[PDB]
């Protein structure tokens, strides 16, 4: 049966092209990458920008909140990951991810855990507590990894997306895949 | 090629049959409790091992005696970490052993899960498990981690070298 869905735009926000974008779970921000390489927050009760991060020159494919550090964490074209304070704008962390474009990044929802995603075949996990060091590398993807996402249900368990035409579901703590699709 | 066949039996959630897929197919597989068998042929130097992967729940226990008929090797997996369970499996594995139809058998113990940080380690095992009291009976206890992979080829190349011999 048809689900009558009342679907009301409540924001409307015209920029360059939009790579990625993420919602605050507590305030009434969207985060919107762009393929200028700026990062805008809009606030989406008060139709306004609140907030813009110019990154780089080069498109950011992949940002998303850490709420719980005050964070907006962003991955470039230029392979670098760089962390910024939302509050104050100040950039908090930089360094090179990877050696090709990054295209996901997926923030663990408990643990201090950021997983990217590359061109560069590999994804990699980061532990920020321990000055931002990569705790494992995860091979095994034959061509880009587009997309990554944590399992809801069980915390330990990603997937991911490649253009080698598979998902593979990863466990945190194996240099193998689970399984692949 | 020389078939060989082999019935790995242990308690559930031993880790059996992610020990039979990893040989077979080199991945971890994500294991409910087996209800039943499963059964797998894995090559290794030439020789053609049928493996079968017998359930270990308190239901399927005796059932394995079934099984025992033409089993050439026994591979006995023991949970190195479930340290309340290894007299129960201790009793189990003496029961089997017992039994005339498996007389002739080797015996490889795999103490599996010893990438747990609280497992027994194979000597203990071994004593826990009473191996040394067995006389008369080919035994080789090798630590594993079925879900790393190490160990498992070494127990194989022991019953593939103990197996070429026995003719």
């Amino acid at each position: 049966m048809p689900l009558r869905l009342d679907i009301k735009r409540k924001l409307t926000a015209r920029s360059d092209r939009v790579k990625s974008v993420d919602l605050h779970p507590t305030e009434p921000w969207m985060l919107a990458s762009l393929y200028n390489g700026s990062v805008c927050v809009w606030n989406h009760e008060t139709q306004t920008l609140v907030k813009t991060f110019e990154v780089c020159d080069l498109p950011v494919r992949a940002a998303k909140f850490v709420a719980r550090k005050n964070w907006v964490v962003t991955g470039a074209d230029d392979m670098q990951i760089r962390v910024f304070n939302y509050n104050t704008l100040e950039r908090v962390h930089m360094f090179e991810a990877h050696s090709d474009y990054i295209r996901c990044i997926a923030v663990h929802p408990t643990q201090p855990f950021i997983l990217t995603s590359s061109d560069d075949m590999l994804i990699k996990l980061w532990d920020w507590d321990k000055k931002w060091s990569c705790s494992q590398v995860f091979e095994g993807h034959t061509h880009y990894v587009m997309q990554i996402v944590i399992n809801p249900k069980d915390n330990n368990q990603f997937a991911s997306a490649s253009l080698d035409r598979t998902i593979k579901v990863w466990q945190l703590g194996s240099s193998s895949p689970n399984f692949t699709l | 090629k020389k078939e060989m066949r082999i019935l790995m039996v242990g308690l559930d959630a031993a880790g059996k049959t992610t020990i039979l897929y990893k040989l077979k197919l080199g991945e971890i597989v994500t294991t409910i409790p087996t209800i039943g068998f499963n059964v797998e042929t894995v090559e290794y130097k030439n020789i053609s091992f049928t493996v079968w992967d017998v359930g270990g729940q308190d239901k399927i226990r005796p059932l394995w005696r079934h099984y025992f008929q033409n089993t050439q090797g026994l591979i006995f997996v023991v949970d190195s970490n479930d340290r309340e369970r290894v007299n129960e499996a201790r009793e189990e594995l003496m029961r089997m052993l017992a039994e005339d139809e498996l007389r002739d058998a080797v015996l490889l113990v795999f103490a599996n899960k010893q990438d747990l940080p609280n497992a027994m380690n194979a000597a203990e095992i071994t004593d826990k498990l009473g191996l040394h009291s067995l006389r008369h009976r080919n035994w080789y206890i090798q630590a594993t981690c079925a879900t790393s992979g190490d160990g498992l080829y070494e127990g194989l190349d022991w019953l593939s070298n103990q197996l070429r011999n026995q003719k």
